[PDB]
């Protein structure tokens, strides 16, 4: 072979800061580690593959498998060649054969594909890829559309039951026989995650870390091997094992040699694990998963953990979810908002240490508006977070409400606290008008918790006009939490059915206390807490706060309103 | 042809 390196094992503790050495300076010190480790490796030999009836089975002449640890298919008599595809046996931390890497299907391949899945009992199949990406074909659909509902590729009869569509992966439950052999049908799991770019890396780790958590939650009913492709077969789904393994190695040994594991990889299928920025990331999985570790209840078991996770049997010690919420990080300044600092601007924030990430402030189409993007449950639909508006910026505010297409705001403040104004009031009983939009309210309806206010709005541009309604909370001074919950609760939904859900950076929804975080913080976070309760009957507070805290500055910042999530959040679901 | 890494 070669001259490789010999790294260290990273130990538990010292991950989070080895991790932040080696990546000083663009990570030199991790572009060298995944350097060293060869594209293939010479030796083990790849003479099935190259062969001439077997050119066309391949998607790429540049990934090809090795000898000894290809998958085989049972020899049809009389077709030469019929044992091989673009395949390979891959190793776990132990199990071994523990996955079968394979290439995408061509839809040349798309019998011999099904047929692999028959022949190795297995029944976890984990698509890491789109087919189509950039105009180009990266894999075929191999499965029946939940109309077809059911196709058989072969003799393989393939049926589709369940269709779930989450935000980064689409569940589907299948039930495969072959019919051309009495044997009886077989449950499979077939998951696509597709939030990850060829050649590239997710956006946050955690979803990574994510979709591990649920494959490892799918019965395999034949111990058989678990089906992780891609296009190519090596790239993403190379770094999808990585973590997997160096997951169970670090739950086990807390200690982790992903540099081996890798070459332990590369060993098996060339180019596994093809991009530096893949190499940075099965780290940062372990890292984060290290650091802040597994915080996600399930419906089922939501009462139970949630319980105990509150009490704490030393009492000069805090509950275990005080060690939550003290885990969960705090991006101070985190990152550049200057824009929002600037000599005019200081005057248009109600409160001047609350100002807008410049990664995500609101264009006001360009000039300057205290009021932060916030990312929803669906990606990519986004929510505004501002501040009440300041007696002088109310123009503005309308500007945005108007361009950015809001169609429901909810005002989680009164006008004035005794005397001293908590809000300014962007509404009067007229036709108010500012700057180019006008303004017009024709209905204010009040009831025992909220009020909803419809404003019909225009321009010069007449004979149009968007209808925006506008539901203000009371019940809920910036002190105590939401008095009664359980109709802060209604709120949310009778709002939720307002806006839209079909799915142009157009937010519908714009909520606002004085500083857009104090409250505001609370109510976005019910908000995808309870869309995902919903979705997945699962709920992950801790991570939704963590994504937030990121946001905007001054979301959440307190275990009272951390705690709070959890509290209304199972108050609501039995 | 089509080279996967490029």
């Amino acid at each position: 072979e070669k001259q490789l390196m010999n790294v260290e094992p990273i130990h538990a503790d010292i991950l989070l800061e080895t991790y932040k050495r080696k990546i000083a300076d663009e990570g030199r010190p991790f572009l060298a580690e995944f350097q060293s480790i060869p594209r293939v490796f010479s030796k083990f030999p790849i003479k099935e593959a190259r062969k001439p009836f077997n050119q066309n089975k391949n998607r790429y002449v540049d990934i090809l498998p090795y000898d000894y640890n290809r998958v085989e298919l049972s020899e049809i008599n009389g077709d030469a060649g019929s044992n091989y595809i673009n395949a390979s046996y891959i190793d776990g931390f132990k199990e071994p054969r523990k996955y079968i890497a394979a290439q995408g299907p061509r839809d040349e391949t798309v019998d011999d594909f099904w047929r692999m899945i028959w022949e190795q009992k297995a029944t976890v199949i984990v698509m890491v890829t789109r087919c189509e990406e950039g105009n180009r074909n990266k894999c075929a659909e191999y499965w029946p559309s939940m109309e077809e509902g059911t196709r058989a590729f072969g003799d393989v009869v393939v049926k589709i039951n369940q269709h779930k569509r989450c935000p980064d992966y689409i569940i589907q439950k299948l039930n495969i026989v072959n019919k051309k052999e009495k044997a009886t049908g077989r449950e499979v799991t077939h998951i696509q995650f597709t939030s990850w770019p060829d050649h590239g890396v997710p956006e946050d780790p955690h979803l990574l870390l994510k979709l591990r958590r649920r494959v490892n939650a799918f019965s395999n009913f034949f111990s058989g091997p678990i089906v992780v492709h891609s296009s190519a077969g090596v790239g993403r789904t190379g770094t999808y094992i990585g973590i997997d393994a160096m997951l169970e190695g670090l739950e086990a040994e807390n200690k982790v040699d992903v540099y081996g594991y890798v070459v332990k990889l590369r060993r098996q299928r060339c180019l596994m694990v093809q991009v530096e920025a893949q190499y940075i990331l099965i780290h940062q999985a372990l890292v984060e998963y290290n650091q802040f570790g597994e915080t996600e209840v399930n419906l089922s078991e939501l009462h139970p953990y949630l319980h105990n996770m509150k009490k704490r049997d030393p009492p000069s010690e805090p509950s275990p979810l005080e060690a939550e919420f003290q885990r969960l990080p705090s991006y101070r300044s985190w990152r550049t908002q200057h824009i929002g600092n600037q000599e005019e601007n200081k005057s248009k924030n109600r409160n001047s240490n609350v100002i807008p990430y410049d990664y995500n402030r609101v264009p006001l189409k360009s000039k300057y508006i205290n009021a932060s993007f916030i990312m929803s449950y669906w990606k990519p639909e986004v929510m505004i977070a501002a501040q009440g508006p300041l007696k002088e910026t109310i123009g503005d505010f309308w500007q945005m409400i108007f361009q950015r297409k809001v169609k429901v705001i909810v005002m989680l403040t009164e006008l004035k606290h005794g005397d001293q104004e908590i809000c300014a009031q962007y509404w009067g009983e007229g036709k108010q008008t500012y700057g180019d939009i006008e303004v017009d309210l024709k209905d204010t309806d009040k009831s025992s918790t909220y009020t909803l206010r419809v404003f019909e709005l225009r321009h010069s541009k007449r004979k149009d006009s968007r209808t925006v309604y506008q539901y203000q909370y009371t019940n809920w001074s910036v002190e105590q939490l939401p008095a009664e919950p359980k109709e802060l609760i209604s709120m949310i939904q009778v709002v939720k059915q307002k806006l839209p859900q079909k799915n142009h950076k157009s937010t519908p929804l714009l909520i606002h206390c004085r500083d857009g975080s104090q409250q505001t913080g609370i109510f976005c976070a019910l908000l995808n807490l309870l869309e995902s309760a919903e979705t997945e009957e699962v709920v992950d507070i801790f991570q939704v706060v963590k994504a937030l805290r990121k946001a905007r500055l001054g979301m959440v910042s307190t275990f009272e309103q951390y705690q709070f999530l959890y509290d209304v959040i199972a108050s609501t679901y039995p | 042809r089509e080279e996967y890494d490029v």
